[PDB]
């Protein structure tokens, strides 16, 4: 099974359910949530689980992340 | 047990839907899967107040008989606030076994409600007496030393 579902939550934009590839980074999911949302990428934008930063670089199947898992988009 | 099990129904509703910029998680115990009765959470600040921009910590410690006891709650470290004693623990209606605490009061409630107290504070139960002082006699020291509280809790 390739994909993980996640729920994108951020201040300013409506909640955004994604069904992600666990072999993309964390800076993919980033631009996807961008692309999906209509919003520009760039590079300070953040995600936030259990109080950490993601790092951009991780591979979404090397995070603690779970499927249905919230997100913070900063 | 019943606290075991709720803390893990907690924890499973938590991590589906929270509130933007808030965590909550419980700490590992020492084997070490997860530790369900101590948590580690976070608060922010409400926009458009003074606390803005500060995440503000806590720990949670649940007692072996929650849910019909309360969780003690107190921020790390003690925060500037009317309500909260210097250990740090938060002084709530909800969380006070004799006042406001009922076992269908959620983890999610109990954070909400203490960043609800954060910009309203409850001048009828004093817990920290510089806080409360400043608060009610020179409210723009007061403001001046949240601002600066939540600046050094920048996340």
């Amino acid at each position: 099974h390739k994909l993980i579902t996640l729920l994108l939550r951020s201040s300013k934009s409506e909640d955004l359910r994604l069904s992600i590839p666990v072999d993309f980074t964390v800076k993919d999911l980033i631009k996807r949530y961008c692309t999906e949302v209509k919003i520009s990428f760039h590079e300070r934008i953040r995600l936030e689980f259990e109080g950490e930063w993601l790092d951009p670089n991780d591979q979404v199947q090397s995070t603690e992340l779970e499927d249905e898992d919230q997100v913070s988009v900063v | 047990s019943l606290c075991k099990t709720r803390l893990q129904e907690e924890r499973k509703q938590w991590r589906r839907d929270h509130p933007f910029g808030f965590y909550a998680k419980p700490c590992k115990s020492s084997d070490g899967g997860l530790d369900l009765m101590n948590w580690k959470v976070g608060i922010p600040g409400k926009p458009k107040t003074s606390w803005e921009g500060g995440l503000y910590k806590l720990t949670m410690a649940f007692p072996e008989e929650y849910p019909t006891r309360p969780p003690k709650c107190r921020f790390t470290p003690p925060l500037f606030h009317p309500n909260v004693y210097p250990s740090g623990t938060v002084c709530l209606s909800i969380l006070n076994e004799e006042e406001g605490w009922k076992p269908a009061i959620t983890i999610k409630q109990i954070l909400l409600g203490i960043q609800d107290l954060l910009d309203d504070p409850n001048i009828a139960s004093p817990a920290q007496t510089e806080a409360y002082t400043m608060f009610k006699k020179d409210k723009v020291e007061y403001e001046k030393r949240v601002r600066a509280q939540a600046r050094e809790n920048a996340p």
